[PDB]
């Protein structure tokens, strides 16, 4: 909540941008992990009685 | 959605294989004029 933010951003928010890119890659990477471990076969057969 | 509120795309009831990971069971694609669908 600092009253100057644009100067702070243009001087040091690019490191945070790169690290946020790293976290976004990790997040999409975890989603792809869940997809490849649970969706090996994409066929839905209903449970028989 | 459970992930958040989405503005700017048209929701469709039918489902396809998705390439843009949104989250909370929702995905995005650009095919339908032509507009982004969720
Ligand atoms: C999608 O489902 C909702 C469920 O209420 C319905 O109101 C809507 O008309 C449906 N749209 C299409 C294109 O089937």
């Amino acid at each position: 909540d600092s009253t100057e933010c644009s100067n702070l951003l243009l001087q040091y928010g690019s490191f945070c941008t790169q690290l946020n890119r790293a976290l976004t890659g990790i997040a999409v990477e975890q989603d792809k992990n869940t997809q490849e471990v649970f969706a090996q076969v994409k066929q839905i057969y209903k449970t028989p009685p | 959605t459970r992930a958040g509120c989405l503005i700017g795309a048209e929701h469709v009831n039918n489902s396809y294989e998705c390439d843009i990971p949104i989250g909370a069971g929702i995905c995005a694609s650009y095919q339908t004029s032509q507009s982004i669908i969720a």
